């Protein structure tokens, strides 16, 4: 079916700036929203950012807003995430996923296997 | 199909009802171009056939269009017009020109319109006003700087005011009046001419002029007045004169007296100048 | 310039109702009139149209046979009679005025719209039941309590908590309308979960249609 | 004549540059207008002659397009626009207006607090039981609850209805319904309500069981 990769992550210093990359193979995904997740050490996943479709719009967790920007590049099949102004509580293992349902439910089925952020 | 219009007449609303029949999935609509008042923003707007606007009083191309293809006619729609007998206060002078009309509604976007006639075509004049409302008297008012030519030229204009509450929607303007004026200073230009006093009887003379130029501008003329002064009794009197007639009769002349004769020329508010004076005697 | 609509109510199926439209601020007789409803969750539909001076009528395909519009230009009145209705007609019905002779061009002024609600369940108030919260606290510090309000005829009720006193966190959800005609809605409260023993909740539920108000007390 | 208007809803900023845009199933030129309705009032006519302004409209509306194709533009958006906007023809008879588009404020995304609850002891004498699932502050609108009794999926048999956005955060909350009898509620022990959203980094499911 569909795999997703991500990339870019790594270590970083607090006030630094990195951009995540999500890369799709199998599947065509400009057609559905993908999100990224984020995930530290002994706690909760939890959401980042979602690109819905191109005209649909961007969404925000407010722990990044302002500081990490999403964006897709839809002829590459690739979806990314700017991170700025990197903070320690940034620190994770980041994962990308397709959100299946085309109206937006939130049906995350396909997961990357994750990147490691760190800050500091 | 074959589809021919029909027209009402303009009704006291300044509105007629293009009306449609025909005799001869597929489409038919219509197209409709307003002419008149040319300074206007909008002029064009594609219509559905069945609807059937209510025009004014102005010019239009209409054409029917089909679509399926589709075919294109076009019937040019005359310009009837609706006269005013009472002549509108139009002031032409020193610092510009000025026009009073009866206005409807409040709120309301008049355009005025007119070009010199005989001239037939040429300067055709243009103006849109701001909407503006009634004056305590029932009136709109606009005016024009001198250097505006506005009926500067002593000739005939022929002037039409259109009205709309929203100028921007095509199928709502209406006729307000059409009117005839003589631009200039009327009052001097109308002074008629070759004034002559012919003996009639032996108590009466015959006084003929010339038409005043005025006379060949539809409703401006108004009467002639004849004055007549009696050189020995100082005695005037005035005789009004239709302005189809250029003679009148002048009865009851005493022998040996001398009299005084002078000829104006009157429009519905302004007093014409009077004609240089004619001695004369039985 | 205002439109004022009258004559809604309750109606049952197949029967007759006339609305009527009241207008003032400008000359009546010079403008094209309309009708246009719109269902409680949905969107606008043009009902009915006719002409400054009653020549030109038209009418959806809905409603084309059931329906007559008309208008009293002496009285500045316009009418809609609706006869043998159905419950898809149960919606608000505003007037609007067409700045025309005839039926063209947008709506540029509407009146306050009527309701009418086309069934034949008659009058009948709620019963009120809690929504209880959990005895043990499953939701950190924070928890969620609320009122059902079951089984009324016609809209709407009104839903307050402790007599007002209670509005910071408060949902009222719009109501439903059940298989057995009858209209069923929902009112919850998120509280602190330490708050439950020491702090009473009650809601307050009235029915004018039927006269009927209720207070229910809600504990864990 | 059919009129479709695209997107059915969005979400936007103030300042942010909106566009609507309204499709007609046949040739109309231009006899088109636009609407914008709050919850609750009467429509406002904005736009008449597809791009012509109607008296007393801010300037940052616009509309443009003829024939099938209809654009509505707003250039900096205000907190009094958001609103629900619909498109007009009258080029013919009856007049048919579009489903509508509602333009929602965009937020940080939140997610749900979900809450179940059984039906009262009250409500069990009368023979019937409603079970109720709340969902409570979150954004966006878009989710999905199925509920589960003894992990059978139900359907059919449930009726949802949610607010508008909160005016203090902007959030939605949302209400499930499900009804049974009193024989079919005491016929299962196991009764789950279980949501997903965009802001769920799991699909969340809340149960209780009969009896305790």
């Amino acid at each position: 079916q569909v795999q997703l990769q991500e990339s870019g992550g790594g270590l970083v210093q607090p006030g630094g700036s990195l951009r995540l990359s999500c890369a799709a193979s199998g599947r065509t995904i400009s057609r559905y929203a993908m999100s990224w997740f984020r995930q530290a050490p002994g706690k909760e996943r939890e959401f980042v950012a979602v690109a819905r479709r191109s005209g649909d719009g961007a969404f925000y967790a407010d722990s990044v807003q302002g500081r990490f920007t999403v964006s897709r590049d839809d002829a590459k099949n690739t979806v990314y995430l700017q991170m700025n102004s990197l903070k320690p509580e940034d620190t994770a293992v980041y994962y990308c996923a397709i959100d299946s349902d085309t109206f937006y439910s939130g049906s995350y089925d396909y997961w990357g296997q994750g990147t490691q952020v760190t800050v500091s | 199909p074959q589809v021919r219009f029909s027209v009402e007449q303009l009704g006291q609303d300044g509105r007629r009802r293009l009306t449609l029949k025909e005799q001869p999935e597929v489409t038919y609509r219509l197209q409709l171009h307003m002419l008149s008042c040319p300074c206007k923003a909008k002029a064009t707007r594609t219509l559905h056939l069945g609807k059937m606007p209510y025009l004014s009083g102005a010019a239009y191309n209409v054409a029917v269009i089909s679509s399926n293809p589709g075919l294109n006619q076009t019937w040019h729609i005359p310009a009837d017009t609706h006269t005013e007998p009472v002549a509108l206060n139009i002031s032409v002078g020193t610092n510009g020109t000025t026009m009073y009309w009866p206005a409807r509604a409040q709120s309301m976007t008049y355009c005025i319109e007119w070009q010199p006639v005989g001239q037939d075509g040429g300067l055709a004049t243009c103006s849109l006003t701001a909407p503006q409302d009634p004056d305590p008297a029932g009136m709109a008012t606009y005016s024009w700087s001198r250097e505006s030519g506005a009926m500067g030229q002593e000739k005939c204009y022929y002037i039409t005011i259109f009205a709309s509450a929203h100028p921007e929607k095509l199928t709502l303007w209406s006729t307000v009046l059409s009117t005839y004026h003589f631009g200039g200073n009327a009052s001097a230009a109308g002074t008629p001419h070759h004034v002559s006093v012919k003996n009639h009887s032996l108590d009466s003379v015959s006084v003929d002029w010339a038409p005043s130029l005025l006379s060949t501008c539809p409703g401006v003329l108004k009467e002639y007045v004849v004055r007549c002064r009696d050189e020995d009794s100082k005695q005037v009197s005035e005789h009004p004169v239709q302005p189809t007639e250029t003679q009148v009769t002048l009865s009851g002349l005493r022998a040996g007296v001398a009299y005084t004769v002078q000829v104006r020329a009157d429009t519905a508010w302004l007093r014409g100048v009077w004609s240089q004076p004619q001695r004369f005697s039985i | 310039v205002q439109l004022v609509e009258s004559g809604g109510g309750v109606v049952q199926p197949g029967r007759s109702l006339r609305l009527s439209c009241a207008a003032s601020g400008f000359t009546f007789t010079s403008y094209g009139m309309s009708w246009v409803r719109q269902a409680p969750g949905k969107g606008l539909e043009w009902v009915a149209g006719i002409s400054y001076d009653a020549s030109d009528t038209e009418y959806a395909d809905s409603v084309k046979g059931r329906f007559t519009i008309s208008r009293d230009n002496s009285k500045n009145t316009l009418y809609l009679q609706m006869n043998s209705l159905r419950a898809e007609d149960t919606a608000v019905y505003y007037c609007a005025r067409s700045p025309d002779y005839i039926i063209d061009y947008g709506f540029d002024y509407w009146g306050r719209g009527t309701l009418v609600t086309v069934s034949s369940a008659s009058t009948k108030g709620p019963s009120v039941f809690p929504l209880a919260p959990s005895s043990k606290s499953t939701s950190g510090g924070t928890a969620a309590l609320g009122c059902l309000v079951k089984d009324y005829f016609p809209e709407p009720v009104t839903v307050s908590w402790n007599s007002g006193a209670l509005t910071s966190g408060v949902h009222t959800f719009p109501a439903v309308l059940q298989s057995s005609g009858l209209y069923s809605l929902s009112s919850v409260v998120t509280v602190p979960s330490s708050s439950l023993g020491t702090q009473t909740y009650i809601c307050n539920v009235n029915h004018k249609p039927s006269n009927t108000k209720v207070d229910k007390r809600v504990e864990p | 004549i059919q009129m479709t208007q695209s997107p059915s809803s969005l979400s936007a900023s103030v300042g942010d540059r909106v566009t609507i845009t309204c499709r007609a199933s046949q040739g109309i030129s231009s006899d088109l207008a636009w609407y914008q309705q709050k919850p609750g009032k009467a429509p406002k006519l904005l736009i008449y002659d597809a791009s012509s302004l109607q008296s007393g409209v801010p300037s940052r509306f616009s509309g443009s397009g003829s024939g099938t194709d209809f654009t509505l533009t707003i250039s900096s958006l205000q907190p009094e626009d958001f609103a629900t906007y619909y498109c007009q023809q009258y080029w013919w008879y009856p007049f048919t207006f579009g489903q509508g588009t509602k333009v929602e404020i965009k937020r940080t995304v939140a997610a749900p607090s979900v809450f179940i609850f059984p039906p009262s002891d009250e409500q069990l004498k009368s023979g019937t039981a409603s079970v109720v699932c709340l969902l409570n502050n979150f954004y966006p609108r878009e989710a999905k609850v199925q509920w589960k009794v003894d992990n059978a999926l139900q359907s059919g048999n449930s009726q949802e209805s949610v607010t508008e956005q909160d005016s203090k955060d902007s959030t939605y909350s949302l209400s499930s319904t499900l009804t049974l009898s009193k024989a079919d509620y005491e016929k299962h022990k196991v009764y789950a309500c279980e949501v997903t959203h965009q802001g769920l980094s799991s699909p969340v499911t809340k149960s209780f069981n009969r009896g305790e």
